[PDB]
């Protein structure tokens, strides 16, 4: 019989079982009790996942990783590190998702402070939507779907086979496609975002599977270890291998947001629910870059001389176009999305390093940046126009910091982390990736990313200018708490973003210990 | 490496059909035509799978894609139209030429990258299909790929959840039952009982024709408002 | 090619018979052009002016679209049973438990659909 | 006939499918084109499995079929929502997010 | 051992396999004509009529007369139809109908002209699923005939056919699973061989019932009959069709009836094996007698078809889909798990648990289905309130 390492799969199994249990709650639980259970089932579940991870991590203190399901899944140090990062980010994202309306005379608060329309199938602004809002109904199906996303995402770094990694890509993509279209406010934009994300993601996934086919043809094996053995031994075709690497790179780059594939990120981040947008921008990037790391440092290191240049052309672009485009942006959400494109480029610079320092720097970069992005988007979700819609217009943020100094300082901290100012986790993060690139002979990327960061500092700083140095307008937006969960998310995220800047050696030792994959 | 001549003929005819079906899907101005062409392409690919020593895969292709393309045809009727002829005129300036160039270049580059591969040896699948193709597939799926097999259940659950969340209208939009619609005050009843029939004239008795009031004017109620007043 | 060329021969016979039957339909028996004969059948009433056809019946809603969508996923999922069923004896207990877990997941999805009214419209 | 033809056909089909996603506004036609692309990938997998004398490629093709079905269903749900709100299934109609 | 048996299949010379294909085609033709006539006559008897009694001796030429008449009648091509698909839909319906029958076992090995060949055109490792695939392709004929006609009633008929598929196809697919479990192969010959000990109808009764319901749905026959629905849609999909195009739609319907009946015989009624009263006879399962037994069982299924048509009204297609998805699919899916658990247990020696679980599961299923048929479909309703119009005093 096939040996199954349940202990190693423990975090993944916990997450997927919790998702299935949440679907059961949706099925056979009364409406009034669905939300208390789901969130309780969800957050606790993720907490268990985190616990599982550390246990697995401790188990990995011996063998340098080990396959779990007869290949097709490998939990080595990078895999467990990324899984723990994704688990923490998912906990925070679900706490953001579970936020309900602050308070009202009627008890019909409907998970709206998290931007989720009470009835997604209901037409925007229709009498049915208004009645659903009044009755306080909520589609708790969000919590299962989100868990599934996390599930697939937890798998995506750990997938040691092309088939499993493709399945994980689809499993994480579909729930996100659905979630993009559930926004409570600006429903038309959210539905457009869902459609765009679905179309481009399906297109990219077709490319990903075609590349997997090409790699399988070249190497005659789907395990990444087998592909590496074949390409190194020269047994493969060596042209199908390169073509498959390119096509698979297309899919992963789309998932992370390289410039040739970035265009979806701005629209999707602007249109998707703010909580979903935050959780996405952090954890999906983490998972996609984990898979990319596995592909390049395990599956196909031998062809470094072949794919190294291509990534250069992308990384440069991702640093340039991602930043230069953000310069003229006037929407906070859109500006942050372009910032995410640029930070994908910065990650790719470390990935290009092709050295263990590259792996460690990328892992730390992903952790710190995922936290910073989650916090920034969570904060953005609180700036509410008079009508209640998120005042994403940057001009409307003028004097926001003066009205709300604490939230303003927190958002400025996140912005400076993105800009990579020292004493912020962002600087340690950028320094790690650029140092890894320099040690890897890619110091021209260090220079170009330095210039790109200088450019991006402008649009990171303009927000602070509006927020603090400008007098508030007459119709300036107002904060909405809206509950303890959102404040906890924001404070935890800011605390991490500051601690990893001041005192990064913690978790940097962890990143260093996870600089080696189970080749 | 060279395949059987009969297999070569099968490939040529069936792959020509598949290529024409794909081209039709892309180019068929009628959406239903595109769905039919998609069905043809899927069936042709199934036949090719059968020719490539993948009987179960080909048959499953036929079954599942027959069902799926029929559902797509239903959704074409529901969302696009029964016989709507799309214009296909480039609405984005210069997008058509750019898309054609990009597709041609990508296909050319992919084919160039593929090059000659079977020249490096083409093992006969008979060794693996020995003992049954379906049995070999089962052995692989439930031993080597049981994890992906299980995750397909998560894919199914996510699909069902998405369909329910985005498409399943709830109580607030449930259409009134005939029983409910038969009681409103006095449902239709007191309200123009059955609405007046469309006018029946010599040379004209379609539902579009309006009935004639005693004053000689056309009765508005006689013809459903959806129809354009004519005939 | 063996085990299939009989299917090919029978398919050729059937296709020849069907196309010849259509040709016979068209070329055997009287043909008489008649505008009323050729226009659509509407229970004897004059067909709605085709000139104004593009105003009604352009799109035909289906009240079971949800079941239609779920049909795709369930049809593509159940096909996993066939290789499992045929190899059932050879696989052993672990595969039985795996398939039971998979079917329980499918049951959870199905029950969620059913109990939330996903199967009610049509 | 050289077996590589099967791959070339796939390369064409995938390419054609890609072109469809670029050329056709109807969302349903886009789903059909995505199905074309995924089935071209399946054809490549089947050919490679035959070449390597193992059934792994066929299993991958089966899983790709499952993925294609699930993706099509999710896209259908999204398009149902967008159509109910907008009364149109054209992707070009969903153009609000720009610049 | 391995099915299809390599020593028996694939060895037919070109002339012999062509002859078998022609013989199977002629057999299907004769069986369709016989079904047309014998239905009419049995419906008459069930209604105390005679049915066709005058066209030829004892009315034997009635069906062939109708076919030739449809040949001799004008071939209509209405304006406003999608001429290409309108003309192709009959062919799309017919060709797969005949192709599906290729893998039907009509009998065991027989020696003809010095060659030992199976009494069936061919067999495949996936024969049963191949039949399912061919039947699925066939339904596109109905759907496209309805759509291409460019008229309201054919369009409604095509939509009803699509709903038909949604209702029944998953049911058939699941029904095959228990048969595959017990036979360990999807080849029809292997299934027949596996049914040698006892016919699967007794062992897999739930699967047999689900498959029977689902094939009656598949053939667009009463009580489902939804795509045609004479009383609701005039002619359903085949409205706007005349002459041999309508004739080919009906021929496809009857060939599909024969195919599903033969497939039911193969999986559940031991295929061509002789029944008990004749099973004791030596050589009953040998020579050409298996052809007689297979024909007899297929025609018992045809009798069931005609009996259902005579007795039952036709459902609303929404009701049929509710049956398929709320009863058939759940029942078959639960039965698959029950069968798997039972077989695994007995394989591991826990026979008592296996029997107890089987009995308890069937009892629970028959209780819950009864609840659905009577409790969910409650035989009670609320009262009604008055309105503007004055109402008399109720009793």
């Amino acid at each position: 019989t096939p040996s199954i390492e349940y202990g190693l799969l423990s975090p993944m199994l916990i997450v997927f079982g919790v998702a299935i249990a949440g679907v059961l709650i949706e099925a056979l639980a009364p409406r009034q009790s669905r939300y208390p259970l789901q969130v309780t089932l969800a957050l606790g579940g993720l907490i268990a996942t985190v616990v599982a991870v550390v246990f697995v991590a401790r188990g990995l203190s011996g063998t340098p990783g080990r396959p779990a399901v007869l290949g097709a899944v490998v939990l080595d140090a990078p895999a467990v590190f990324l899984q723990g990062t994704i688990a923490l980010v998912g906990i925070l994202g679900i706490m953001l998702i579970a936020e309900r309306q602050k308070a009202t005379v009627s008890a019909g608060e409907a998970r709206g402070l998290e931007d989720f329309t009470p009835q997604a199938s209901a037409v925007a602004g229709s009498v049915a939507e208004q009645l659903a809002t009044k009755t306080g109904v909520m589609q708790t199906e969000v919590f299962p779907l989100t868990m599934f996303a996390i599930g697939g995402m937890l798998l995506f770094p750990a997938a040691d086979d092309l088939l499993t990694m493709f399945v994980a890509l689809e499993v994480l993509s579909l729930p996100l496609y659905l979630l993009c279209g559930l926004a409570r406010r600006r429903r038309l934009l959210s539905q457009e975002a869902a459609l765009k994300y679905f179309l481009l993601g399906a297109f990219s996934s077709a490319f990903f599977i075609y590349g997997a086919a090409m790699l399988y043809g070249s190497a005659g094996t789907l395990d990444l270890s087998g592909i590496a053995e074949s390409v190194a031994a020269g047994s493969g075709n060596t042209s199908l291998a390169l073509l498959g690497v390119a096509l698979l790179l297309v899919g992963v780059l789309f998932k992370v947001g390289a410039v040739p594939f970035h265009s979806w990120i701005p629209d999707v981040y602007q249109g998707a629910p703010t909580s979903i947008t935050a959780f996405m921008a952090a954890a999906t990037k983490i998972a996609a870059f984990g898979a990319m790391l596995r592909i390049f440092y395990v599956a196909v290191p031998a062809l470094r001389d072949d794919w190294r240049p291509v990534l250069w052309a992308i990384a440069i672009l991702t640093m340039v176009v991602g930043t230069v485009t953000a310069v003229t942006q006037t929407d906070v959400k859109r500006m942050l999305a372009y910032s995410a494109v640029a930070h994908s480029g910065f990650i790719l610079t470390g990935v290009i390093a092709a050295n263990p320092a590259g792996v460690s720097s990328t892992l730390f970069y992903l952790f710190a940046y995922g936290f910073s992005t989650l916090g920034a988007f969570a904060v953005v979700g609180l700036i509410r126009n008079a009508a209640g819609d998120e005042e994403t217009s940057m001009a409307q943020w003028a004097g926001l910091g003066r009205r709300y100094p604490i939230v303003g300082v927190v958002f400025s901290l996140f912005l400076l982390a993105f800009a990579g100012i020292p004493l912020t986790s962002g600087f340690v993060s950028k320094f790690a990736v650029f140092k890894a690139a320099g040690e890897g002979g890619a110091i021209p990327l260090v220079i170009i990313g330095v210039i790109a960061s200088a450019v991006a500092a402008y649009f990171y700083v303009r927000v602070i200018v509006l927020m603090f140095f400008t007098e508030p307008p007459d119709d300036a937006p107002e904060l909405v708490v809206p509950s303890g969960l959102s404040t906890a998310v924001v404070t935890v995220t800011a605390a991490v973003t500051f601690a990893l800047g001041a005192l990064p050696q913690p978790l940097l030792d962890l990143a260093n210990s996870a600089e080696t994959f189970l080749h | 490496a060279r395949t059987s001549t009969s297999e070569a003929v099968v490939f040529w005819v069936v792959g020509t059909v598949a290529l024409v079906g794909a081209i039709g899907v892309v180019a068929a101005r009628k959406a239903v035509y595109s769905a039919v062409f998609l069905a043809c392409t899927m069936i042709s690919l199934a036949v090719l799978y059968i020719a490539q020593d993948a009987p179960f895969l080909g048959v499953v292709q036929i079954v599942v894609y027959t069902g799926a393309v029929m559902m797509l045809f239903l959704f074409v009727l529901m969302l696009i139209g029964v016989d709507l002829t799309e214009s296909l005129v480039e609405t984005i300036k210069g997008h058509r030429i750019a898309a054609l160039i990009a597709g041609a270049g990508f296909g050319i580059l992919v084919i160039a990258g593929i090059g000659n591969v079977s020249v490096a040896g083409f093992s006969g699948l008979a060794a693996a299909n020995s003992g049954g193709n379906v049995e070999g597939l089962a052995a692989l799926i439930f031993t080597r790929y049981l994890w992906a097999f299980e995750l397909t259940s998560a894919l199914l659950i996510t699909a069902a959840l998405g369909a329910m969340v985005l498409a399943h209208r709830e109580r607030f939009e449930r259409r009134k039952t005939q029983r409910e619609l038969a009681i409103e005050r006095f449902q239709t009843g007191g309200h123009p009982t059955p609405l007046p029939n469309p006018g029946v004239y010599a040379r004209h008795n379609s539902v579009d024709v309006p009935a004639r009031l005693p004053d000689g004017s056309e009765s508005p109620l006689s013809v459903s408002t959806i129809l354009p007043h004519r005939t | 090619m063996a085990l299939y060329t009989p299917i090919l021969i029978l398919g050729a016979i059937a296709a020849v018979f069907a196309v010849v039957s259509v040709g016979i339909a068209l070329v055997i028996g009287p043909r008489r052009f008649n505008r009323s004969k050729l226009e659509a059948y509407e229970c004897g009433i004059d067909p709605l002016p085709p000139v104004a056809a593009g105003l009604t019946g352009q799109r035909i809603p289906i009240r079971y679209y949800l079941i239609a969508m779920l049909f795709i996923v369930f049809d593509i999922e159940i096909v996993f049973l066939y290789p499992w069923a045929v190899a059932f004896d050879s696989l052993g207990l672990f595969a039985v438990i795996e398939m039971l877990l998979f079917m329980l997941t499918v049951f959870v999805a199905y029950a969620y659909v059913w109990r939330r009214g996903g199967l009610n419209w049509d | 006939m050289n077996p590589d033809n099967y791959l070339y056909l796939s390369a064409l089909l995938f390419t054609i499918g890609a072109a469809g996603v670029l050329l056709r506004r109807n969302a349903i036609v886009m789903f059909m084109c995505v199905e074309l692309m995924l089935n071209a990938a399946n054809l490549a997998f089947v050919n490679f499995s035959r070449m390597h004398g193992q059934l792994d490629g066929q299993v991958v093709a089966f899983f790709t079929m499952v993925v294609a079905a699930c993706e099509v269903v999710v896209g259908l749900a999204i398009i149902m929502a967008i159509f109910r709100t907008r009364r149109s299934a054209s992707v070009d109609d969903a153009n609000l997010l720009k610049h | 051992m391995t099915h299809p048996d390599p020593t028996l299949f694939g060895h037919d010379p070109w002339w012999l396999m062509l002859a078998k294909a022609v013989a199977i085609f002629v057999f299907l033709l004769l069986t369709v004509l016989s079904a047309i006539l014998i239905e009419r006559k049995l419906l008459g008897r069930m209604q105390m009529r005679f049915g066709p009694n005058r066209v030829g001796p004892a009315g034997l030429l009635q069906s062939l007369a109708d076919g030739i008449k449809l040949a001799l009648k004008e071939g209509l091509v209405p304006a406003g139809v999608d001429k290409p698909i309108y003309l192709l839909a009959p062919v799309i319906s017919v060709i797969p109908a005949f192709v599906a029958f290729s893998v039907i076992p009509l009998g065991g090995a027989v020696s003809v002209f010095g060659h030992r060949t199976p009494l069936q055109l061919t067999d495949l490792p996936v024969a049963v699923l191949f039949i399912l695939a061919a039947t699925s392709i066939g339904v596109y004929g109905i759907v496209l005939a309805g759509w291409a006609s460019g008229s309201t009633y054919p369009l409604l008929g095509g939509l009803r056919s699509s709903a038909q598929v949604v209702s029944y196809e998953i049911a058939m697919g699941l029904s095959f699973v228990a048969v595959f479990l017990y036979a360990g192969t999807m080849s029809t010959s292997g299934i027949v061989a596996a049914q040698d000990r006892t016919w699967f109808v007794f062992l897999l009764l739930p699967s047999f019932l689900v498959y029977v319901v689902s094939m009656v749905g598949e053939t667009n026959r009463a009580p489902f009959d939804l795509p045609e629905a004479e009383g609701e849609l005039v002619g359903g999909f085949h409205t706007e069709y005349s002459s041999l195009k309508f004739a080919m739609f009906m021929l496809a319907e009857y060939v599909n009836m024969t195919t599903v009946s033969a497939l039911a015989t193969t999986m559940f009624l031991g295929g061509w094996h002789a029944p008990f009263p004749f099973n004791l006879i030596d050589g009953a399962n040998s020579g050409w007698w298996p052809l007689l037994w297979f024909t007899a069982k297929v025609w018992t299924f045809m009798f069931l078809y005609f009996w259902l048509r005579a007795t039952l009204p036709r459902l609303r297609y929404d009701q049929f889909m509710a049956l398929g998805w709320k009863v058939l699919i759940p029942v078959s899916l639960l039965w698959i798990m029950v069968v798997a658990i039972t077989r695994s247990l007995r394989q591991h020696g826990e026979g008592t648990w296996a029997a107890w679980l089987l009995t308890a599961a069937v009892v629970v299923v028959v209780a819950l289905i009864w609840g659905l048929a009577t409790s969910l479909r409650r035989r009670t309703v609320q009262p009604p309130p008055p309105q503007s119009t004055g109402a008399y005093p109720v009793p």
